[PDB]
């Protein structure tokens, strides 16, 4: 119900100037899409063509969100988001519910449409400048700025909160046990009702929002119930070679970085010497004790592992092979909050980048549902490779932070 | 003339104030030669009169076109530009001819004195103040200021461009079928119309501009090929780059090298390899615009390289949106690869060479991948799509790499080409330990100080060895130890190291490196029949490892 209102002054963190990020080149297809979207958005007054005296820029592109014909524009406001004031509406007064991750079902509703009805502080607009590129650099390139709250920007949720609250208050009344959580442009609606009874309450909520100005897409479904964890495990054989024992005393020495409760002494013993790798070595020194006692230790949660909402979640991902991928989310090295294993699109499929991009989004959705905060990824890919293709498989309305690394024998320690 | 278009609001960087730079006295011939040029300007309304209340000044110069006795005014705006706000980008991207589609009708207009035709924001005009010295050294100098976009000022290009775009918009929307490309004031107007109706539309465009003060001088490209646009010769069925000539001088002046860099920046975009590192360095520090600067041995050698570059000609055909783009890549002389993009056989749209990565250790399949990626991004910029690839690698080779490699990697859809050399993996580390083959426990270490070290091993068969080495480091001695065992061993061997650093390199299956040491290891590995590399923690007292210590 916030339309011809007074804007909410917005400022950039101290000493920081607005963004100046390069527009990555796009394909003729995506450009034509961005063009019709922006000229429509321009007639509805949500954006405005700007001069060249505006020195700022944020990348833009388009995607086909979770399987539809329609192109959705997507601005990569990550840099702007970083230089924007931490919002002090601090709706943080709405802490992340711990039941959403416990529900039998959780639907995701795109409420972005909302934002485009609330005006943006006239002085902050110049920082929302983006550029639609031209094919072959034949023309200057269309430059716009937002005259309203932009989807993807850190302050749109903050500034619209109050209004969202006042729209959901009714529904939440007539529906006590439903859990509604919001992150950026999306509503996370969970429930313990039978599926059909769930998909029913949602379509209800849609219509409800629909009668209040918010327009959502037609009929994403999750089930946090079945999310499982991937425990560190060791091999089991009848014959053990020096090799097998080395690779075993090895992994185990690394795991001692997580659980001090690991001992390798009766195993560092067995390797006394200079034997051939193949020489089948005995099951000596009560090693069963190490293997057995240690085999157990991999069932106790680390000494002091708890979610500090004041730190950032980090996510490392390893390519395991065979369309299988393993990952760990943590805030402090070795104090993983979770360790899982995306392994979907398994069997018949050949495209690492596509797989790593779908994994990243899956790990991100889980991280939000669980802590209501996206993690910073450490992708096992080369910068150039990832930047050439990732946007061809993106489907989320958010983009997490990320950096590129080089994976060593750490994969072994996770298979 | 001077367009009746709206001026763009300008500002100096936050916290800064206008330039206040002192001007040095020039010769009587100039102090008049300038008064002469500035009067022709004061007339046409370009610059304008000022005196007292203007605390600013930008240094002025004067120089002659050696061939015709014509002095041109040159204002040194280096200071006003450090103090002027940033504007957004004038595309590091210049059109590529191969991106143009064939056009039945074509025209090439250019605006004469495009910059003076655009007005400068009123409230910024005073920061462009400059003064012509006095000859009699008596008159209180002649202070001037600009009313139009000045040549050399930071934002003239961006603002002119913005102004062209707006003045063209009404027409472009009025005649949607006629295509216009614009790089500054250069307009390539191509249509589908017949000579008769094309020339008509051209006339209303030449009039749409004059209406806004933008003049198309009678030197319109003839509506006759070859057309010269952006530095290319546009023939009806092909295009070529006018060869770029770089000046050969004995004495270089700040202004000269300043201009050399400009020309070369543009050029680096048509020819890759052009370097302006050792030249831009010469422009370091604020030195008078004429004060002669000596070229460092590096700069002198940089220019020589660039010159060698630009000798090669460049030509191609136009783009056909109906056909598919195809790009082929050949491996060539250790770390370079050439490639060509075409639609029809042997009728190349564009070609090139891609240079190796800055990496420390790599292999051919890697480089081939980095190569595919560059052509991909390049094609998207130029044509808006990806090209189908023809590659010198087999489905098996790659599927073997795509498998063993631990980093995510992919190559778009392609087709094999038998043209040698073929890219291949020169060796395969064994997955399982080798039964029967000798097992070397390898180790190395050096003194972080003296840089002296020892590399050696100890095998199961009781074999041992230890070599002393000077000026080395732990890491290197660890690779040295792996080398040893690889020398003093059979065609099949097992090696055990504690160094994760060394395991990591060999594990990536490098076929070439920067350090000879690794190259030796590489040639050694290739000659072996079976190799299995295993890792074990350091100082934990594991196998022979705890005893491979002879320090
Ligand atoms: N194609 C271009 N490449 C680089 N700079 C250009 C180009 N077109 C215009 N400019 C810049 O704009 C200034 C003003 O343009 P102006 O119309 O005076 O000259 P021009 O476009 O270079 O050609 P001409 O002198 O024939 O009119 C130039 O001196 C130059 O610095
Ligand atoms: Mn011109
Ligand atoms: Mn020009
Ligand atoms: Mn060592
Ligand atoms: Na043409």
């Amino acid at each position: 119900p916030i339309s011809p209102i007074e804007t909410v002054p917005v400022k950039l963190k101290p000493g920081m100037d607005g963004p100046k990020v390069k527009q990555w080149p796009l394909t003729e297809e995506k450009i034509k899409a961005l063009v019709e979207i922006c000229t429509e958005m321009e007639k509805e007054g949500k954006i405005s063509k700007i001069g060249p005296e505006n020195p700022y820029n944020t990348p833009v592109f388009a995607i086909k969100k979770k399987d539809s014909t329609k192109w959705r524009k997507l601005v990569d406001f990550r840099e702007l988001n970083k230089r924007t004031q931490d919002f002090w509406e601090v709706q943080l007064g709405i802490p992340h519910p711990a039941g959403l991750k416990k529900n039998k079902s959780v639907t995701v509703l795109d409420v972005g449409d909302a934002y485009f009805s609330v005006p943006l502080d006239e002085d902050f607009r110049k920082y929302t400048a983006f550029t639609i590129p031209s094919i072959n650099n034949e023309t200057p390139g269309i430059r716009y700025q937002y005259n309203v709250l932009p989807q993807g920007w850190k302050g749109s949720p903050a500034i619209f909160q109050s209004s969202m609250t006042k729209i959901l208050e009714p529904f939440k009344k007539q529906n006590p046990d439903i859990v509604i959580c919001q992150y950026m442009d999306d509503l996370y609606v969970g429930s313990d009702l039978e599926i059909g009874q769930h998909r029913t309450k949602i379509e209800e909520l849609r219509q409800h929002l629909l009668r209040w100005g918010l327009t959502t897409p037609d009929k994403y479904e999750l089930h946090p119930d079945k999310w499982t964890v991937q425990p560190i495990v060791l091999p089991e054989k009848d014959s053990w070679t020096v090799n097998d024992i080395q690779k075993l005393v090895g992994k185990l020495n690394w795991a001692s970085q997580i659980y001090p409760g690991i001992k390798v002494r009766q195993l560092s013993k067995l390797l006394r010497g200079t034997k051939a790798l193949t020489e089948v070595i005995p099951l000596t020194e009560e090693a069963e004790l190490e293997l057995a006692e240690n085999r157990e230790i991999l069932k106790e949660p680390v000494h002091g592992v708890y979610y500090d909402p004041s730190k950032d979640l980090i996510a490392e991902i390893q390519k395991q092979g065979q369309g299988q991928w393993t990952y760990q989310i943590y805030q402090e090295p070795f104090k993983n909050l979770k360790t899982g294993k995306y392994a979907r699109m398994r069997g018949a499929h050949t495209n690492d980048v596509k797989q790593l991009t779908e994994a990243v989004q899956k790990i991100t959705t889980e991280s939000i549902v669980i802590w209501g905060k996206t993690p910073k990824f450490k992708l096992p890919i080369q910068k150039e490779t990832w930047e050439t293709w990732w946007t061809e498989y993106w489907q989320a309305t958010w983009i997490p932070e990320w950096e590129f690394v080089n994976t060593p024998p750490l994969v072994k320690l996770w298979y | 003339p001077i367009s009746p278009i709206e001026t763009v609001p300008v500002k100096l960087k936050p916290g800064m104030d206008g330039p206040k730079v002192k001007q040095w006295p020039l010769t009587e011939e100039k102090i008049k030669a300038l008064v002469e040029i500035c009067t022709e300007m004061e007339k046409e309304g370009k610059i304008s009169k000022i005196g007292p209340e203007n605390p600013y000044n930008t240094p002025v110069f004067a120089i002659k076109k050696k061939d015709s006795t014509k002095w041109r005014k040159l204002v040194d705006f280096r200071e006003l530009n450090k103090r002027t706000q940033d504007f957004w980008e004038v595309q590091l991207g210049i059109p590529h001819p191969a991106g143009l589609k064939k056009n039945k009708s074509v025209t090439v207009l250019d605006v004469g004195d495009a910059y003076f035709s655009v007005p400068l924001d009123e409230d910024f005009r005073k920061y462009t103040a400059f003064t012509i010295p006095s000859i009699n050294n008596e008159t209180p100098g002649i202070r001037y200021q600009y009313n139009v976009l000045p040549q050399g000022w930071k934002g003239s290009p961006a603002i002119f461009q913005s102004s062209m775009t707006k003045i063209l918009e009404p027409f472009k929307k009025q005649n949607p079928d006629i295509v216009i490309c614009q790089y500054m004031d250069d307009l390539y107007v191509g249509s589908d119309l017949e000579i008769g109706q094309h020339r008509t539309k051209i006339e209303e465009l030449r009039q749409h501009l004059l209406r806004w003060g933008l003049t198309t001088p009678d030197k319109k490209h003839q509506k006759e090929p070859p057309f010269l646009w952006m530095g290319y010769e546009l023939h009806p069925d092909k295009w070529t780059v006018q060869p770029i000539v770089l000046p050969e001088k004995d004495s270089w002046t700040v202004n000269d090298i300043q201009k050399l860099v400009g020309k070369l920046n543009w050029a680096s975009q048509i020819y890759p390899g052009i370097k302006v590192r050792q030249l831009s360095k010469l422009l370091r520090g604020t030195k008078a615009l004429t004060e002669v600067i000596p070229l460092t041995e590096e700069a002198e050698l940089e220019l020589a390289e660039n010159r060698e570059i630009l000798k090669e000609p460049v030509h191609g055909v136009y783009y056909d949106p109906s056909k598919d783009l195809i790009a082929e890549i050949q491996k060539q002389g250790q770390g370079q690869w050439t490639y060509q993009i075409y639609q029809e056989p042997f009728k190349n749209l564009k070609t090139g060479k891609y240079a190796r990565m800055r990496g420390a250790h790599t292999n051919d399949v890697k480089q081939l991948t980095e190569a595919v990626q560059k052509i991909t991004t390049e094609s998207i910029v130029i044509w808006g799509k990806t090209p189908k690839f023809k590659l010198p690698i087999q489905k098996e080779t790659w599927e073997t790499w795509w498998t063993e490699y631990w980093q995510a990697t992919w190559i778009p859809e392609w087709e094999f080409v038998n043209t040698p050399p073929l890219v291949k993996l020169w060796y395969q580390l064994e997955k399982e330990p080798i039964v029967g083959a000798e097992t070397f426990y390898v180790d190395g270490a050096a003194n972080r100080e003296t840089k002296l070290g020892k590399a050696g091993y100890v095998t199961n068969k009781g074999r041992q060895k230890v070599v002393p080495l000077t000026n080395t480091t732990n890491q290197k001695t660890e690779l040295q130890a792996i080398y040893l065992a690889l020398q003093d061993s059979g065609l099949e061997v097992n090696i055990v190291t504690d160094s994760q650093y060394a395991l990591g390199i060999i594990q990536a299956q490098p076929d070439k490196s920067e350090s000879e040491l690794v190259n030796q290891i590489i040639e050694q590995l290739i000659k072996k029949e079976k190799v299995y590399l295993a890792w074990v923690p350091a100082h934990k007292g594991i196998g022979g490892n705890e005893q491979v210590d002879k320090l």
